[PDB]
């Protein structure tokens, strides 16, 4: 079927068909372009006219330009041949290594797994990060979301997780860069080549990369996450593999939809977002899941606009996650890194019957003492430290020591900090925090717990200060 | 001890007033920010209600 | 003939609804009968919405709009160096037309992942605080963010003036061509800035793009992209360019004006939903290329003005999410005479550390550590930390329009971090600094030349430095 | 803005209420034994 | 070109033409009215219809009433004959003294001076006022934010600036009462008449008044600043003068622009301001600048809504301000006149590369000793009583008697040159007059008058 | 069905904020004009015509009942938001949960100061 | 009529908040573009052309006068609301009344710190 362009507004293109109106979500190819310009049908306008979202720039489009219907949605190559390669939103290679020669192509639009396919296994996933493993531990096959404002450490944390989990991972991995820095994608590509996780010479590569970055028009930024989902879903279903899916940044998805929502002719919702924010997010996120056919452990960095966690996009994302690591700018200005907010990060396996009564008690006691410190903060700020009781001063001192000991030097942060990274086992974390809560280190200064690994390094640093 | 204590209380209340003024300045900035945001949000609601007719 | 020409149906809100132009492309430059230009924004079934680059007073209903057949582009090349142009590439300095042979589209997409390489070589600003603590590399996007009148334009101008020591030499590799885009500034401020660059002889390698406060909002929106295209010309031909956008806050305000006049849904602070894309597609075009693409680069120093120091606002956080780090300027510091008022606990350079030279590394690692300790403290052990930190923050101060060579900065930071300043009282530090510099410039050009050619400090150069510093400090008031 | 410390229900309003209740329960015990 | 009214909605009038559509910003004259009604084109709506904003009330307008195209924007009489007169936004006299018989009329809509007409280095505008010239000097072709309203002698300072710029520089002044209270406009007119700045009998008037009243539609209040700026532009570009232009108030200029934009159906921006706030402010302020012929220096009264300095209207105005003069009541109730707050008044040309090293160091020493005196007063040592004495003498010597007050107070007015101010404060800081009493500096001109008052 | 047959039922709506969001989406896409926070004008009717169907019947109608436990998620503890205040004005009482109480060890984090049951002791056993 | 015939009149608008509300209703129903708090663009123009008609005339015009006492009700002392801002900007001063002063026994509850008269002592007698 062939139609003709009748209107071009930004990323939105109206196409009028004389015969054979293409279904919604079909991919159309514009004729007369130097590169492949794909339009995805979004609405049927009536009078044999459809409204489409362009996957590339619409500059140079002329009213009346011919458009062919492919007969199917955007289909990307899926298989083990995509491992070690970089593809864009429409499945084309962008690594200059030639065609991705798979034996099967999958549409980026698919149905979410049914209710009878869901899994319930909730085994922990130790990450080596003290605050994560202690207070909001991740689960294998679960959904992890890293919230944070601009420049608080979402990319640093997700790169630390790639270093600590994906290399030690037995299955495959997919990194979907969505609306982020292109130089960050170049860094990740070359670092994965250096570390052997991507092999340019044989078929031993373990990661597939899908990049649509912040230089892309809103259609590509809205569908590149779906392309990454399709790759991970193939690896989960047809291969039965355990997949790792890193999405940085998923908020861009929502934001991209916002950018087109006005041009699609829809009445705006709260804060100018599309009225379909929650259902679009749900349609996308329900495919990011572990079924009883295969497992997908998902780590999604979630941008928080203007540091407002009540913004509709992060507020809607909160319900789709099994673990949330909420980074805070206030904690990042105290020098504590990672900037995890220990009273805002949660996990669903923080359950005595899952992590053990010892782990549960240490975590809950840490959170109790931090909440008590936060309650005292007002009086401490106005009436000074001296107007408290003895137990209040002891609580403040222990809470500050715990705040310091929650920080940790990362191996991805070695370059701009000099401090060698630390991977702290879960038992050593539980032991160190149990000991701090007990009072076994009430004599050491609080600066001794700042940016160390296990508690033995804390006592060594204490003996090195004095 | 009475003289030492009166001096200490004078300096302590001076410091408390200083800290209270600091918090007042930061909260005044936050208040102006929030009132501007509230006015903008109400305008946007009225404008979107009028544009749907 | 309504295929190459149209008639204005309506004009207003900076938009012209035109009837005709059946063969016009999206984002194509059109020419109005009055001599103004426009961009085809909305191709519709019965009209074309045209963004007018100029005043709507000059366009009437019924005017003829011809189409130029070219997607919006600007003249690029070496012929723009030393010229002051507007957002469309027309010379506004009265020195005659631009003799350019090449044009380049202003909305070209940034390079991909493959054409890029890591930032490796330094972009020297000549400012001790920046070059030592927040180093910038070629291909980086470093944001200059701060309140009004905190010294942001001064940092940009010091960088441009500093590039003269490299643009005069014979090392074609180390040359850097500068572009300064003024967006929503006062016209007199831009005239005085061009005068400052002409006095320092920094105009012969600088392009100035001017879209000032009296210019239409579409021109202030277009100016950063025209400047970025002029810079991409160098980036794509093996040369290195630095571009300053002063500032992106006023470009975002101009774009919000254009968007609200198009009846588009406002969001936070009434900004459109694509105000992040507006700056992201721009600042992504600053890249370092690998050697298979010429090896050139384009460095971007965007400027952002905050309101009462709020850096968690919408546009500041957008640009912080786009760039590779930021240089915070505080009003509290600027008022206390600490200038440049760079906050060291808040400024950062993510990719610039790999670009810092080895000598500057050797001195700046110690300087940064000592400053971190001085910040984390403020008996007889921490008193030395406080003294060293006070001396170092006095050493970090600097004047205006006088950038320093990297070897002189290295010598000063050496004299500061090895401990030859703990004797003096702080109020004299600056004095010593200036005098000391003169000494090293007058009778010790050989050690400076060796440090400059070697890029590091050898044990021989370290010994000579200790000798010179001890001797000068001995016979100094 | 009279009574705004207690009205804000912060860490200072709670301690104000605690102080009033402590003092006046002591005074009520002192006034009931002398009745 | 003749058209006819097709719509009247409040202060918005849609006028349809049959030949020769008028460009945007042209003035149209409504026909068959007792008083002059002027519309200003804002948009071309299509179908030969333009939308316009009215400069006066639209009551009694009929659909079909004839409207004449004037052929240019609003044109106002410009010349030395406007000095001492009052005109409204459309240039007609509102003081009942007869027509303004200038030889030329200028359109109130003009583009700012080009790039090659700008001055490339900033110079100082000496006002003869000691505190202003020393601590927060004015730049030629700059904008000054005048803070403080009633009870701090704002009108006395305005009239003294008019008198001093007329004497020292020979440059006239324009006063634009944007959103002016009619009672306070009458008051200002009569204080200018009594203080000799306006003269109703000969041609020695120093200021020209342009009043856009508070009870006029928002278009008149949005264009009265342009009318005053057009008078000042004539005085600069045709007589090479250094003109003064007062805008009272500038927040009301912003408010009128916001109301006009809301009337035209445009979507409000943040806090309810017009989407074109920055460009409206810019198109107005960029015409206030130093060209190669002369300059226009603008003193603009700043009102801050809700005391919020980050509000869009002040935040947009502050981007153009080159200086700030804060009139404080804590200084007036102290006895000092003018009541300029010497620690809150700022200047951008207070820079050693602009005013020189000597001026900068004297001003910085004065400000440092005043801050020290505030600190010492907070705690009320060896030489701190000497700092208190020197700072009190500096505070007294910041005062000055004005000429525009000579009739009410008897004291002669003083126009202190810049060098005499710099050296007087330098000498007081050095200690050359640590023996002279405290009240030998109160209400004097140069320091020689201080020693002559100490003799007595 | 159970309420009308002499049986007793309990229903939990988890949660009604997401139902309000979905109704807002449907209404905005049906081009019905938005109200506060873009919600339709009749979101209160949406929830009140639902929560009025929980009732205790008399003996003539079977004696069955239907108890309703709607759930509402607030943002940053803003009980004063649109949908929270709607549902609070509808129901017969609230059980307020707090994050501070949760992390201070109080689990379930019920705020007994704010949590009210408009029925109260009328629906308790005598021992309790 | 009195101001024009050498006589003196006083007028009390009680109050202008309700007139602004009525005008806002009339304007919103006429589909005029709403502004801040849905008020039309010319509500300041409304109150300003109403209040500028109170004037003291010179002796050549009869010497009469018209004094105006507009009343404005604020919500929780918010003088930065739209209509309070407009009317405070238009008038020559304001008598500000407080609730705390009222219940502290101070009746009339005139806050003298916030009250101001710009005419001032020119409107007084030599004894006062
Ligand atoms: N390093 C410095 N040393 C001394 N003075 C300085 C320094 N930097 C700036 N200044 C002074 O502060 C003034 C304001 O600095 P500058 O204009 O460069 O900052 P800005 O943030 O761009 O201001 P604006 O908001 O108007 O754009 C300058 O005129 C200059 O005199
Ligand atoms: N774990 C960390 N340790 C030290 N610094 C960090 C850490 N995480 C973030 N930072 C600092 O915050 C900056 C921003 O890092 P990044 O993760 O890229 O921000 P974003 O949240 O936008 O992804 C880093 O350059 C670094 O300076
Ligand atoms: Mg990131
Ligand atoms: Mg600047």
């Amino acid at each position: 079927a062939t139609g003709r362009i009748v209107a071009v507004i930004g990323a939105v293109v109206d196409v009028q068909f004389d015969e054979g109106l293409p279904p919604i979500l079909n991919a159309l190819e514009v004729q007369g372009r130097e590169t492949r310009l794909v339009l995805e049908v979004a609405q049927h306008l009536g009078e044999s006219t459809v409204r489409t979202i362009a996957m590339d720039g619409t500059e140079g489009l002329v009213r009346g330009q011919k458009v062919l219907d492919s007969g199917a949605p955007i289909k990307i190559p899926v298989g083990p041949e995509t491992l070690g390669r970089i593809m864009n939103v429409i499945g084309e290679p962008i690594d200059e290594r030639g065609p991705i020669k798979t034996k099967q192509f999958a549409p980026i639009h698919a149905e979410a797994p049914e209710f009878m396919e869901m899994s319930v296994e909730q085994e922990i996933l130790v990450t080596g990060i003290k605050v994560v493993d202690l207070l909001a531990p991740y689960a294998k096959g679960g959904k992890i979301g890293l919230f944070g404002g601009a420049g608080v450490g979402k990319t640093v944390l997700i790169m630390e997780l790639i270093n600590n989990v994906a290399k030690a991972h037995g299955g495959y991995s997919v990194f979907a860069g969505v609306g982020e820095r292109t130089r960050e994608g170049n860094d990740l590509y070359h670092e994965m080549i250096e570390s052997g996780v991507i092999n340019l010479k044989d078929a031993t590569s373990k990661v597939a990369l899908v990049y649509g970055q912040m230089n892309e028009p809103p259609g590509a930024r809205a569908r590149v996450a779906l392309t990454g989902l399709t790759v991970a879903e193939y690896f989960r279903d047809q291969e039965g593999q355990d997949v790792l899916l890193f999405i940085d940044n998923i908020f861009r998805f929502t934001q991209a939809g916002s950018e087109v929502s006005a041009l699609l002719g829809r009445i705006p919702s709260a804060v100018g977002y599309q009225p379909t924010l929650a259902t679009d997010m749900g349609t996308m996120q329900e495919r990011i899941t572990t079924t009883k056919k295969g497992s997908i452990t998902s780590v999604q960095a979630i941008y928080v606009p203007a540091d407002d966690l009540t913004d509709p996009a992060p507020a809607t994302t909160f319900a789709h996650l099994d673990a949330t690591t909420v980074l805070s700018r206030a904690i990042a200005e105290l020098g504590i890194y990672p900037a995890v907010d220990p009273l805002d990060s949660t996990s669903r396996i923080m359950d005595p019957n899952i992590v053990g009564s010892e782990h549960y008690d240490v975590a809950r006691g840490v959170q109790k003492i931090l909440q008590d410190y936060k309650s005292l903060q007002d009086i401490i700020a106005i009436l000074g430290m001296d107007e408290l009781s003895e137990e209040d001063k002891l609580t403040v001192s222990r809470a500050r020591k715990i705040q310091r000991f929650l920080s940790q030097p990362f191996q991805v942060a070695e370059v701009f900090t000099g401090h060698m990274g630390k991977l702290v086992p879960l038992k050593e974390t539980i032991k160190g925090f149990q000991q701090i809560l007990a009072g076994e280190y009430d004599h050491l200064p609080e600066q001794a717990f700042y940016m160390v690994g296990p508690i033995e390094e804390a006592v060594a640093k204490a003996d090195k200060l004095a | 001890s009475t003289t030492s204590e009166q001096s200490a209380r004078m300096t302590a209340m001076d410091n408390a007033s200083k800290n209270a003024s600091e918090m007042i300045d930061k909260l005044t900035l936050t208040f102006n920010r929030t009132r501007q945001a509230v006015i903008t949000k109400e305008l946007i609601e009225i404008i979107s209600g009028a544009a749907a007719l | 003939d309504l295929e190459e020409t149209g008639r204005v149906l309506s004009i207003g809100d900076g938009i012209a609804r035109v009837h005709g132009l059946r063969n016009v492309q999206a984002e194509e430059m059109v020419e109005f009968s009055s001599g103004l230009k426009g961009m085809s924004l909305n191709l519709e079934p019965d009209n074309v919405g045209v963004v007018v680059f100029g005043n709507d007073k000059l366009i009437k209903e019924g005017d003829i709009v011809k189409r130029t057949g070219a997607i919006v582009d600007v003249p690029v090349g070496e012929e723009l160096l030393g010229r002051v142009v507007d957002a469309l590439g027309n010379a506004i300095d009265g020195k005659g037309p631009i003799g350019s042979k090449t044009r380049r589209r202003v909305g070209l997409k940034a390079p991909g992942i493959i054409p890029r390489i890591s930032v490796r070589e330094p972009m020297q600003t000549g400012i001790k605080a920046v070059d030592s603590l927040v180093p910038i590399g070629r291909g980086q996007r470093e944001l200059i963010i701060g309140d009004r009148q905190t010294g942001k334009t001064s940092i940009a101008i010091d960088t441009i003036i500093n590039q003269k020591r490299f643009n005069d030499g014979s090392d074609e590799k180390k040359k850097l061509y500068c572009i300064y885009v003024a967006i929503g500034q006062k016209r007199s401020t831009v005239a005085q800035l061009v005068k400052r660059l002409t006095d320092a002889d920094a105009m012969k390698y600088t392009i100035v793009v001017s879209a000032t406060a009296s210019d239409a909002a579409p021109l202030q929106y277009l100016a950063p992209y025209s400047g970025c295209s002029m810079g991409e010309y160098f980036r794509d031909n093996g040369k290195h360019a630095l571009i300053i956008y002063d500032d992106l806050s006023k470009q975002a305000v101009a774009y919000r004006q254009m968007s609200l006049l198009l009846r588009r849904p406002p969001g936070r602070e009434a900004y459109p939903g694509d105000v992040f894309y507006l700056h992201s597609r721009l600042l992504e075009r600053a890249a370092k290329m690998n050697d298979a693409f010429g090896g050139g680069s384009l460095t971007a120093l965007p400027v952002i003005e905050t309101q009462a120091g709020d850096v968690s606002a919408y546009i500041p956080t957008n640009v912080i999410s786009i760039t590779d780090g930021q240089i915070f300027l505080e009003t509290e510091l600027f008022y206390k005479g600490i200038r440049p008022a760079i906050n060291v606990g808040l400024s950062v350079s993510r990719v610039g550390s790999a670009a810092q030279t080895r000598a500057m590394k050797q001195v700046a690692g110690t300087m940064k550590l000592e400053l971190a300790q001085y910040r984390e403290v403020a008996d007889a052990a921490t008193q030395q930390l406080l003294s060293r930190g006070v001396r170092l923050t006095e050493l970090l101060k600097q004047g205006q329009y006088s950038p320093m060579a990297i070897e002189e900065q290295v010598a000063v930071i050496y004299a500061g971090v090895r401990g030859y300043l703990d004797k003096l009282e702080p109020s004299k530090i600056t004095k010593f600094e200036n005098a000391f510099l003169s000494h090293v410039v007058s009778q010790h050009q050989a050690l400076l030349g060796t440090i400059r050619a070697d890029g590091k400090i050898s044990e021989q150069s370290d010994a000579k430095l200790k000798e010179i510093v001890t001797n000068f400090l001995a016979g100094f008031e | 803005g009279a009574g705004s410390i207690r009205e804000a229900g912060g860490a200072f309003g709670k301690r104000e209420q605690a102080e009033e209740e402590r003092y006046f329960r002591a005074q009520s015990r002192e006034q009931l034994a002398a009745l």
